[PDB]
């Protein structure tokens, strides 16, 4: 539509001007379930969501595969944008398509500020996904050492077992983070616990790092 | 007529290519046949294109099937010619693909043809015993299958670089989603994390074309930026 | 496609005056029965209008590759509106249409892909009908060519009395009034067979005009 | 050329007259086509409820056409491989284009002509389509005609509207018990019929019928009459019929 | 197969009727009366009757094809079943059958029995090749359209002979 450009390209006094004289812009969607909200977060407009949620457009508006817009402003890495949803009563465990949250994709853009606020609410810190993933198992996919830890800050669990049967410490290892494998044994993980393919956190180590793990363990 | 099979190509590879009579200055050793492995993976493309970019010469792309003819006796023309050529004109590099299906045992005469073009590889296996002095080309190989290759070619002294490729290409799949989404419009909501983690259960190829795909099916005009539902969209398809 | 034909008359007059070739793109050659890679025929063939300097093409009954998807398409509807989308992103996506041009022919204006009715590519709108009476008299009188009938004439009956009618099927309900007065064997036609049967028989348009 | 003829039904002359017409003039008055300019249309559509005999009826006016009659089903067009449409419809214009003015009768056209929005109608769109296209943009088209035949207009092809194509519509209903009394009289005029028939009892026994379905009530009369021991037909035979096949 | 196909045999009688009273002459006075009386349904109707259609449960199937062969006063008959069209090399069928209908020609109005019409009926249009050609001269009344129709089935799934059977 029309309004998905005013509303992607920034246009203030279109978007303005296009709204008051209908309203009805700002509640129509496109063929793929997305209105305004979802380009304006998208895009990472302040002023245009803060009219859009000023009129009181419904935060839950989630588009055909189920995306909320709090996973737009999460994932977006701006925080005026995750202060606008979650002061408009933003639901902090939507499910998306995937059966993830807004936690997993706030984690992947390390962003700090928008993890206390979405934790700060009321978020699971042990929400798992259809494959029974939690943010730990994407932040240390990856190496996002200060978002395992700020989840630590709200008592998160290290001992997830994903689809495959492997703790956010098998994936550590894989990642070969060496401290990040070394934070989770020394917060509580499991060095016992063996996936589908009966293979230990040891095992799955390599260059002797088990021999480092396990000492650690017992030290 | 991974930073392994980088670092080990590239030393191995480009820094013997880049001079001349070095074989004879470095107290000769033949690791001239590098051979790679993995079927899951799909290597060969960009690996050879970054080969080609690195260097500036002549390149030699023969897949294994390129002198499956009716004709026995094309392939001494059409490789020796080669031969000639890279050995007169530049330091080129051969690059022989999926030596499986022409480097099988056989003992019937039924597929003759199989055999005399695997004894043309004995041939040219002899040729290149005879070209360990002062060779002017690069015989780079790669293959999908090692249970049904001939003990000839895994002789040590003619293939002495054997790599791998492992199952989670989790590198591969970050450069290949950061070599497509940094020209094409950025989403700040397009997460990596679940599309690094998910093909790493569910392995493929051509992820760079998967992405492709996605942008054909995000040219709707509709949405202005491609997200997640043609993401795992274009993974349900194909 | 309003009340008013010879379209297919008024492409083929110019394509068959000169049209600088004759590169007709029938609406049944995007029927791809295998896999819907038609992709390679959109750029094929288009890519031989970029190839050739002069190019004109003609797209007749589009109505049929038309589809809304208004609703959940299926595969053999996916593939057309796929189609449909190699068409915008070579006409509104990275591919200028400056020499080339395209003649989109359909029946009715209604199922018309409103996102292709876009000012971008069809820029005017030709109504084929016969509003002018001077079209439809002049129309009569290229039709009335090789007729022969009494020396009474009076064409401004029937003009005046047609309203909305096809151009083609005027011919044919023109000369089904020479048939209706052939039924006497008669070789000179007065017109009163013509304002009764042009009469009638346009009226039966008008019934099966739905 | 076949048997029966234009003189076997009674009742609809007002609606085959113009059709008879379309078939004697345009084949004896060529001549008087350049004095007037006529150009006789090529498409007509004789549609109507199945039953009513709108095969053995154009043909019994292919009979009058005194050409070669070329029967053609519509079914036959769906193959195995692929192209073979091509190859039909080309064939259907290679013997008409190229041999002795003939006459080309189809029918189930209906069963074919589906206008689907993979899909095996939408081959059928290339092929009839492709027909079309050769109905339209050949202007020597002026040859031998197409004459067809659909036994429903449920889903009815907007593109069958021009000269060349199926413009003659000429609605053929189902039959009242009048006009199955008289097509049934004069298909029935060759048995021993008694001459005490006053057409009232079957008249009201034959509810929502059609042509060929009285045919078949004259043909088994025709067939138990034999063994019914009396050479003259009955007047029982009648509804034994109907109730017997229907 | 085709002159392997040949049948002349005693077989069963009409002692073994089968308990259907009225059937056993509805087909009776289709394959024993119009031989026996060529002028009384010339002159009494129009023709003789063309036949009846045994088909539908197996059961005792076949016994009453025996019988027909065997009752007639004159010679018996020819059987053709329909399992030996489907073969290899497509296209014999068509000179199968005009070859036993020109056969049928030569012996003097003989009457030929067809069985086992679901083994060419029901890709298939090379088998649509054989069935279609076969309806057409079957129709088609240039070997003859009166001396004999008749068709075994076990299921009735075959819709072309179905819609085509009608005319014959």
């Amino acid at each position: 539509l029309m309004v998905c450009n005013l509303a992607y390209s920034g246009k203030l006094e279109e978007l303005k001007e296009s709204i008051l004289a209908d309203k009805s812009l700002a509640t129509r969607t496109d063929q793929d379930s997305r209105t305004a909200l979802h380009w304006a977060c998208s895009a990472g407009h302040t002023e245009i969501v803060e009219f859009l949620l000023q009129l009181g457009v419904p935060v839950n508006d989630k588009d055909d595969a189920g995306w909320s817009p709090l996973h737009i402003a999460a994932s977006a890495g701006r925080d005026e944008i995750v202060k606008a949803l979650l002061g408009k009563g933003a639901q902090v465990n939507a499910v998306n398509q995937n059966g993830c949250t807004p936690l997993h994709y706030a984690a992947s853009k390390n962003r700090h500020e928008i993890a206390v606020m979405l934790l700060e609410g009321g978020a699971n810190p042990d929400a798992k996904d259809h494959y029974e993933a939690t943010a730990m198992h994407r932040a240390a996919a990856k190496g996002n050492l200060k978002m395992i830890h700020i989840l630590l800050y709200y008592k998160a669990s290290t001992n997830i077992q994903d689809t495959e049967g492997n703790t956010p410490l098998h994936l550590a290892c894989d990642e070969e983070r060496v401290e990040e494998a070394k934070l989770l044994v020394s917060q509580g993980a499991s060095i016992y616990i063996e996936n589908k393919e009966e293979k230990t956190p040891l095992q799955v180590a390599k260059g002797g790092l088990g021999l480092i793990l396990k000492r650690m363990v017992e030290g | 007529p991974m930073d392994i099979q980088k670092q080990e190509v590239r030393e191995a590879v480009e820094l013997p290519l880049t001079h001349f009579e070095l074989y004879k200055q470095i107290g000769i050793d033949p690791p001239r046949g590098v051979l790679m492995y993995g079927p899951p993976g799909c290597g060969k493309t960009m690996l050879a294109k970054a080969v080609a970019h690195h260097t500036t010469a002549a390149f030699i792309r023969v897949v294994g099937s390129e002198f499956v003819q009716k004709y026995l006796g094309e392939g001494p023309r059409m490789v020796r010619d080669v031969f000639r050529l890279a050995k007169e004109n530049a330091p080129a590099i051969i690059f022989i693909d999926e030596i499986d299906a022409i480097a099988t045992k056989r003992f019937d005469a039924q597929t003759g043809a199989d055999r005399e073009v695997q004894r043309i590889l004995l041939e040219l296996l002899n040729q290149m015993d005879g070209f360990d002095q002062n060779v002017n080309v690069k015989v780079i190989m790669a293959t999908n299958r090692a249970d049904t290759l001939d003990p000839a070619l895994l002789r040590p002294g003619r293939l002495d670089r054997k790599i791998e490729f492992p199952l989670p290409d989790r590198r591969q799949k970050r450069l290949i989603f950061s070599t497509i989404t940094s020209k094409m419009n950025l989403s700040e909501e397009v997460d990596l994390e679940d599309y690094v983690a998910r093909p790493d259960k569910i392995s493929g190829a051509d992820i760079n074309s998967i992405c492709q795909e996605s942008g054909m099916l995000a040219v709707r005009e509709n949405r202005y930026i491609v997200l997640a539902k043609d993401f795992e969209k274009a993974y349900k398809t194909v | 496609g309003p009340p008013g034909t010879g379209k297919t008359l008024l492409a083929r007059a110019v394509a068959s005056q000169l049209d600088c070739n004759f590169l007709k793109v029938v609406s049944s050659s995007i029927v791809d029965k295998y896999i819907g890679e038609s992709a390679r025929l959109i750029r094929e063939m288009f890519n031989y209008a970029r190839d050739h300097q002069p190019c004109i093409i003609f797209m007749d009954e589009i109505d049929a590759i038309g589809g809304r998807r208004f609703s959940e398409g299926t595969s053999a509807d996916r593939e057309i509106q796929r189609t449909l989308m190699e068409l915008l992103n070579q006409m509104d996506g990275f591919d200028t249409l400056h020499r080339v041009k395209m003649i989109m022919a359909t029946n009715r204006p209604d199922t018309l892909d409103p996102a292709l009715l876009r000012p971008g590519r069809l820029d005017r709108k030709i109504h084929i009908d016969l509003p002018n009476e001077q079209a439809r008299l002049d129309i009569l009188k290229i039709h009335a060519g090789p007729i022969t009938k009494h020396g009474e004439i009076d064409y401004e009956a029937i003009v005046k009395l047609s309203d909305g009618f096809n151009g083609a099927d005027l011919r044919n309900v023109c000369t089904e009034a020479g048939m209706f007065a052939i039924r006497a064997d008669h070789d000179f036609v007065v017109q009163e067979d013509f304002m009764k049967a042009v009469r009638k028989v346009a009226d039966s348009k008008k019934l099966e005009s739905k | 050329r076949p048997t029966e003829q234009y003189s076997d039904i009674g009742g609809l002359d007002k609606q085959i007259q113009e059709l008879v017409e379309a078939i004697v003039l345009p084949m004896n008055h060529k001549e008087k086509f350049e004095n007037l300019g006529i150009q006789p249309p090529k498409g007509v559509l004789m549609y109507g409820p199945p039953g009513t005999g709108k095969t053995l009826l154009a043909r019994a006016c292919a009979a009058q056409t005194k050409a070669t009659f070329l029967k053609l089903a519509g079914p036959q067009l769906v193959q195995m491989f692929i192209g073979d449409g091509a190859k039909l419809v080309r064939d259907a214009f290679a013997l008409a284009k190229e041999k002795a003015p003939s006459i080309i009768f189809i029918d189930e056209l209906d069963a074919i002509g589906t206008k689907r929005f993979k899909a095996g109608d939408r081959e059928v769109q290339r092929t009839m389509l492709e027909l079309l296209n050769q109905l339209d943009g050949f202007q020597p088209n002026t040859q031998v005609k197409v004459i067809a035949a659909t036994n429903r207009v449920d889903i009815l092809d907007p593109a069958l509207l021009r000269s060349g194509r199926l413009d003659r519509k000429i609605e053929f209903p189902m039959p009242n018990e009048e006009a199955r009394a008289r097509i049934m009289q004069i298909h029935s005029r060759k048995m021993n019929v008694s001459p005490d028939v006053n057409y009232e009892e079957l008249a009201r026994c034959t509810d929502d019928f059609n042509g060929a379905q009285c045919k078949a009530v004259c043909v088994e009369a025709g067939m138990i009459a034999l063994r019914r021991g009396a050479t003259e037909l009955t007047h029982e035979d009648y509804m034994e019929g109907i109730l017997e096949v229907q | 197969v085709t002159m392997m196909q040949v049948e002349e045999k005693p077989d069963v009688t009409y002692s073994d009727v089968g308990g259907c009273k009225e059937q056993i002459e509805k087909l009776r006075e289709v394959v024993e009366t119009p031989l026996l009386h060529p002028e009384r349904f010339v002159n009494l109707g129009i023709e003789p009757p063309k036949g009846v259609l045994l088909f539908g449960p197996p059961g005792t199937g076949k016994t009453l094809c025996a019988r027909a062969v065997a009752n007639r006063t004159d010679a018996c008959f020819i059987r053709v079943i329909g399992s030996e069209l489907v073969q290899k090399y497509v296209g014999e069928g068509a000179r199968m059958v005009r070859e036993l209908f020109e056969m049928a020609r030569t012996k003097k109005a003989c009457l030929i029995f067809f069985d086992e019409i679901d083994a060419i009926g029901g890709g298939d249009n090379e088998v649509q090749r054989t069935m279609l050609e076969l309806i057409n001269q079957l129709d088609g009344f240039d070997p003859r359209g009166n001396i004999k129709v008749l068709m075994a089935t076990n299921r009735p799934d075959t819709l072309d002979p179905a819609l085509m059977r009608p005319g014959r």
